[PDB]
């Protein structure tokens, strides 16, 4: 479907990639006694492989003739055809944590600004106050917008030093 | 040196000074601490009580007549079964009619809780009208036997006490029927037979 | 003043004034007066919506489980009603969006400019009613029986009852969704199963709340 | 005033005491604004007069026995014929709609075109051929509004009986008269829950 990308469940190459990859570990298991830690380990690698090479197909990961799962980026294609778990959903997840980290950082910076010598609280971080601002970034999107709709997120253009034109 | 206390040896709740009839100083959950609410809650005790006095005399009586046999097949119907018992109209029609009837009396009475002394007057007949009375005690036609002169105070402390007992009574009837599944007189007879083994504990343990 | 947690440090912008001001703004979200005002309206709307929804999921259910009605599960009624009414999802939703959009628009502008919907000439004959009293309290066409006009302390009681009941209903809706998401049953079913063996039927023993691999 | 909606209240004060039909019933306070006061007054009387005509037509046709109000607007769906007082009329759906629009447009427009406002409610003159408005007009207006309010409520009743009972208003009336305790809105199965 999509761009000639066959589902890995119906992808023969994906199946061969399993057969040949587990055979390559079931040939390294033979040169070891049945109970040796070497062999307990290679049997875990075979089980873990057989689980992954199935968790992927069960997730409906379309793969090409190569037999390697491919991802869909277009939101419409990903959503309309149930491929949202790939790229799409992950996208917001990173954005939330990314903005969380950035928002918490600016909260701390703007608190140490003013406070006595702000330059000595950047090298010797105030771990107490840094630990009181981390959770404040949980609802960062709510607070960030409230700052846009109040003109406090940015600085006035007549208070930022600029290089001579 | 004051009113009777629900538990002799305990202090009277500050809000409960004794002005209210039957003010035996009993508000552990401080439900009626708010004076404004104390006023509503007081009227609600009267109405809930008066209606339960009629409800208790509306269950014990039919069963009493049924037990004596004096009561007709209608009395032979247990109160918790009277609903299914047929009469002349289906259960729905009776409820709807009583609703319209209740709406007039209830709204007319409320006019008195909201503006005290503003409903005592026959709408159809301007000449007819109730005399001034405490919110909750209509008087006039509502007191045809004219007992509103002979010791109203102790006849009022007689009502609240009976009302409170009748309210606990209607609670017992439902609770006993909820567990025993029998009429109140049946449960009472079950007790007076073996009273030292038909206690709620023994019954619930057997359940 | 009662606080969400005894000994918790009251913020500063949460001075006992808003209904339910227990001094709970740990992440200082309502620091901005305007933000606090919008959040206040948002809370009331959320609580009122949840209260009128949990009443439509619990009440109808408790009566179905008592033989009075036959309403389907909240997580199945949608399809039942769709096949029952015959209206297509698309058309049904679109119409709702337009109607809700118009009423939200009027309330939205009333916040932007307080008591503005009562503009002379706007809504044919009714603009006056569209005045509003305080943030999330459009007294007048709403509250017809005038229960918020008795005293200045019955308002403050009836308003603490809306917020505490709302907050509870809002959490209740979240619970119902999570309960069905993990248990796979209706809310009453979950409560009944819990009361059966209370010490053996909890979120821990559901299999989804905590995916215990170790 | 003509009375009190809730004997013992006094809340309505914006309503003038001379307003015809002033029973002092404004629970949501919609008459506070004088412009809205005039508009609502005119709307009420108009609604009353129409409802009074509708009620007379809805039952009248049944009295004479030429059909019920609901059956009137159906022939056009089945492509039948219009028949007034039994006598046939040679028209159809679109032509009737067009003729109605133009007539109502030219008439209602002129009524609203009025500026005195009082005339918009009570025009008289050509609208007063018998000139019964020579005296006792102030109370005859109360009769017009009271009957009119009743007519509007009665019209809702006809629709509700047809919606739940389904039978015609006259038929439903006889059903209640014949079986009052048995037949009622309580036993229609729509008025009460579920
Ligand atoms: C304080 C008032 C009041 C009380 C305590 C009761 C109590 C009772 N009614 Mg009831 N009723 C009351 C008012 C009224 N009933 C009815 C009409 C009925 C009917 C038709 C029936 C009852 C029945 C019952 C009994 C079974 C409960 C029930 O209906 O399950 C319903 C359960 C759920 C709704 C859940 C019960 C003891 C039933 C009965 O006696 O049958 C054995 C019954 O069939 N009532 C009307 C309409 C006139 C009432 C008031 O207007
Ligand atoms: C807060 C609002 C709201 C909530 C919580 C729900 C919740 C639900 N609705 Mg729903 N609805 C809501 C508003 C509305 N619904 C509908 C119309 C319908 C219909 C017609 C149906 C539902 C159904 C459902 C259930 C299944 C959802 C679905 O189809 O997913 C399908 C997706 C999956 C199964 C994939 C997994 C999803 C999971 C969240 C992850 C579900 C519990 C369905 C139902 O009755 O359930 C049997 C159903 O058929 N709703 C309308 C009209 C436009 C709504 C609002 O206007
Ligand atoms: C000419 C363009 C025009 C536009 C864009 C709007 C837009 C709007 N008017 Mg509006 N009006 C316009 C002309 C006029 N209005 C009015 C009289 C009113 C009144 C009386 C009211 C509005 C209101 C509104 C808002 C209703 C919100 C809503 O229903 O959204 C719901 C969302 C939808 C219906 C979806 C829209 C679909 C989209 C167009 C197509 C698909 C994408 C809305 C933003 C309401 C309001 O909020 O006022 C404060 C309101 O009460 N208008 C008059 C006569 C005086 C107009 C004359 O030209
Ligand atoms: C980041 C840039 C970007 C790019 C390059 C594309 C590119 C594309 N998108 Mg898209 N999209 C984007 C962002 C982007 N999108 C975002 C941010 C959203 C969220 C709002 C969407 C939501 C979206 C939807 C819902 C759909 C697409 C679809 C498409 C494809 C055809 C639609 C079109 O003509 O133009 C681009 C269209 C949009 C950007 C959004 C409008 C939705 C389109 C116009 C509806 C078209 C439906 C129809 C089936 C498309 C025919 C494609 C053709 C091969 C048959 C196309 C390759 C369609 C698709 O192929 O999925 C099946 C489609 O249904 N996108
Ligand atoms: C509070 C910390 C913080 C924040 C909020 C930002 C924010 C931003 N940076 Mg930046 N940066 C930072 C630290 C930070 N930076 C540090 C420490 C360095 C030195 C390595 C840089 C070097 C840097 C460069 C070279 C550039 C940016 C750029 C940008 C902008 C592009 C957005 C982006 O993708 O981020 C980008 C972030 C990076 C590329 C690296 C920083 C990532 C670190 C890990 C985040 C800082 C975490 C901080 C230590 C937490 C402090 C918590 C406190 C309690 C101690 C953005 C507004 C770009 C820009 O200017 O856009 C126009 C760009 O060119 N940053
Ligand atoms: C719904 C019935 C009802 C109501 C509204 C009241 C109301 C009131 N009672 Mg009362 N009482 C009742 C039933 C009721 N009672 C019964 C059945 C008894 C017998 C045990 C008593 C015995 C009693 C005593 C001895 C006294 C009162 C007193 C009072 C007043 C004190 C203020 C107060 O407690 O807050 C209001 C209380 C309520 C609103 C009760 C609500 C009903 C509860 C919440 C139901 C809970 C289930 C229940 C346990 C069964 C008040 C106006 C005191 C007083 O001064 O009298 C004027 C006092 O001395 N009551
Ligand atoms: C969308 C629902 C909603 C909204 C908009 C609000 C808004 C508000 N609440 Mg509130 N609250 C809610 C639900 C909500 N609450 C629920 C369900 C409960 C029950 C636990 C409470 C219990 C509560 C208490 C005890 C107190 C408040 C207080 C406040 C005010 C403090 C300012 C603030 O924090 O900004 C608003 C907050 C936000 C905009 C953040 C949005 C919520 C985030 C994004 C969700 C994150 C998860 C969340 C914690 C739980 C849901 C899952 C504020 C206006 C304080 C107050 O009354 O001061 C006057 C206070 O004392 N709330
Ligand atoms: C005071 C206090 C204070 C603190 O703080 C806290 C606390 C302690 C909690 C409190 C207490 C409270 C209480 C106890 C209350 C109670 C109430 C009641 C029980 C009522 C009744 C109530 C009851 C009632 C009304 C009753 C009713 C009934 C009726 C109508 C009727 C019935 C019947 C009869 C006749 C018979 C038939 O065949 C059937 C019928 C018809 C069905
Ligand atoms: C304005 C107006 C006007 C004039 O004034 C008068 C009047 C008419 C009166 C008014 C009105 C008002 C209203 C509407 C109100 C409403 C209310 C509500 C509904 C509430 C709810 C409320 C609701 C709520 C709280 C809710 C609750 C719930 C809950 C807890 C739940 C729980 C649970 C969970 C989670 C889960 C599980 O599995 C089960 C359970 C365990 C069960
Ligand atoms: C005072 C107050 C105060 C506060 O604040 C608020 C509120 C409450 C809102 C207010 C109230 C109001 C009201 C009550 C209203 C009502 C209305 C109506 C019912 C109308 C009707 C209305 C109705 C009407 C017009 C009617 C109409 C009718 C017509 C034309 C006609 C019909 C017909 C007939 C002849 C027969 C044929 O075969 C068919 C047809 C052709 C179909
Ligand atoms: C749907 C989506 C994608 C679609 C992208 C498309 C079509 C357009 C994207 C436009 C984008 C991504 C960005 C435009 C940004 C423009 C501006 C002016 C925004 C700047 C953001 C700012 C200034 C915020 C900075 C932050 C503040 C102040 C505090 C903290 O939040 C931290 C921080 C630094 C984030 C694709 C690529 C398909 C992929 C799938 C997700």
């Amino acid at each position: 479907d999509i761009a000639g990308l066959t589902p890995c469940s119906e992808s023969a190459a994906y199946a061969k990639r399993l057969k040949n990859e587990v055979k390559g570990l079931n040939k390294r298991l033979k040169n070891y006694e049945a109970d040796s830690a070497p062999a307990i380990a290679l049997k875990a690698t075979i089980e873990r492989t057989q689980n992954r090479f199935a968790n992927y197909a069960k997730a409906g990961l379309l793969c090409g003739a190569d037999g390697l799962p491919h991802l869909i980026s277009d939101p419409g294609l990903a959503l309309k055809y149930g491929h949202a778990g790939e790229v799409f959903i992950p996208t917001f997840g990173f954005l939330y944590v990314a903005g969380w980290i950035g928002y918490v950082g600016r909260l701390y910076l703007n608190m140490v600004k003013g406070e006595a010598k702000p330059t000595e609280k950047e090298i010797i971080i105030d771990v107490p106050a840094a630990l009181r601002l981390t959770w404040q970034g949980a609802t960062w999107p709510v607070q960030v917008v409230a700052e846009l709709r109040a003109n406090t997120l940015t600085e006035k253009a007549e208070n930022i030093t600029i290089s001579p034109r | 040196a004051n009113r009777p206390s629900w538990f002799p040896g305990s202090k009277f709740p500050a809000h409960l000074d004794g002005t209210l009839p039957g003010d035996h100083g009993f508000d552990p959950l401080s439900l009626g601490v708010d004076p404004a609410k104390l006023k509503w809650y007081q009227q609600a005790e009267l109405q809930n009580g008066r209606w339960a006095m009629l409800g208790a005399a509306g269950i014990l009586v039919p069963d009493l007549l049924r037990a004596v046999g004096m009561g007709g097949p209608a009395a032979q119907v247990p109160w918790f079964e009277a609903g299914k018992y047929e009469y002349f109209a289906p259960p729905s029609a009776l409820f709807a009619s009583m609703m319209f009837l209740f709406a007039f009396v209830e709204f007319r009475r409320l006019q008195d809780i909201r503006k005290p002394g503003s409903a005592n007057q026959d709408p159809i007949f301007t000449n007819n009208k109730l005399p001034a009375g405490e919110v909750g005690y209509p008087g006039g036609i509502f007191d045809p036997l004219g007992y509103s002169k002979g010791n109203m105070e102790t006849l009022k402390l007689k009502e609240i006490k009976n009302a409170r007992l009748a309210m606990l009574g209607f609670a017992g009837f439902v609770a006993q029927y909820q567990t025993t599944g029998k009429t109140p007189l049946q449960n009472l007879s079950d007790h007076l037979a073996n009273p030292w083994s038909t206690t709620v504990l023994s019954n619930d343990l057997a359940r | 003043r009662p606080l969400w947690m005894p000994g918790a440090t009251v913020p500063a912008h949460l001075k006992g004034e808003l209904a339910g001001d227990f001094g709970f703004d740990p992440l200082n979200l309502g620091k901005d007066p305007q933000a606090l005002r919008w959040y206040q309206q948002a809370e009331l709307v959320h609580g009122r919506t949840a209260m009128t929804a949990v009443a439509g999921i619990l009440i109808p259910g408790l009566l179905t489980k008592a033989g009075v009605l036959n309403v389907p599960e909240w997580y199945e009624a949608g399809k039942v009603s769709a096949e029952q009414t015959g209206i297509a999802l698309g058309p049904l939703l679109a119409v709702q969006l337009f109607m809700c959009g118009f009423v939200e628009g009027k309330r939205w502008m009333d916040f932007l400019k307080p008591g503005s919907q009562s503009e002379a000439g706007s809504f044919l004959g009714f603009e006056a009613s569209f005045k509003g009293t305080d943030n999330g309290y459009p007294g007048g066409p709403f509250d017809p029986m005038g229960m918020c006009n008795e005293s200045e302390a019955k308002t403050k009681d009836l308003k603490l009852k809306e917020i505490k009941n709302g907050r509870l209903a809002m959490l209740a809706c979240l619970g119902f969704a999570a309960q069905y998401g993990a248990t796979g049953k209706g809310p009453l079913d979950n409560l009944a199963d819990h009361l059966a063996a209370p010490l053996k039927t909890t979120f821990v023993d559901n299999g989804i709340s905590i995916p215990i691999h170790l | 005033r003509a009375g009190n909606w809730l004997p013992g209240s006094d809340a309505p004060a914006w309503l003038p005491d001379d307003l015809p039909g002033n029973y002092g019933f404004d629970p949501l306070g919609l008459c506070k604004d004088p412009a809205s006061l005039k508009r609502f007054t005119e709307s009420e009387v108009i609604h009353c007069r129409w409802a009074m005509l509708g009620a007379a037509g809805c039952l009248g046709v049944e009295a004479l026995g030429f059909g019920n109000w609901y059956d009137a607007p159906l022939w056009a769906i089945n492509g039948g014929s219009p028949t007034w007082f039994g006598i046939s009329v040679p028209f159809d759906l679109n032509t009737l709609l067009a003729v109605e629009f133009v007539a109502m447009a030219a008439a209602e427009s002129r009524r609203g075109d009025e500026t005195d406002a009082a005339k918009r409610i009570y025009p008289g003159g050509a609208f007063d051929p018998l000139n019964f408005a020579k005296g006792d007009i102030e109370t005859l207006k109360l009769k017009e509004i009271k009957n009119g309010r009743l007519a509007m409520m009665a019209c809702l009743g006809f629709v509700a009986q047809h919606a739940a009972t389904g039978k015609t208003p006259l038929q439903a009336l006889g059903d209640h008269i014949g079986n009052p305790w048995g037949s009622n809105f309580a036993t229609n199965g729509v008025s009460l829950p579920f």
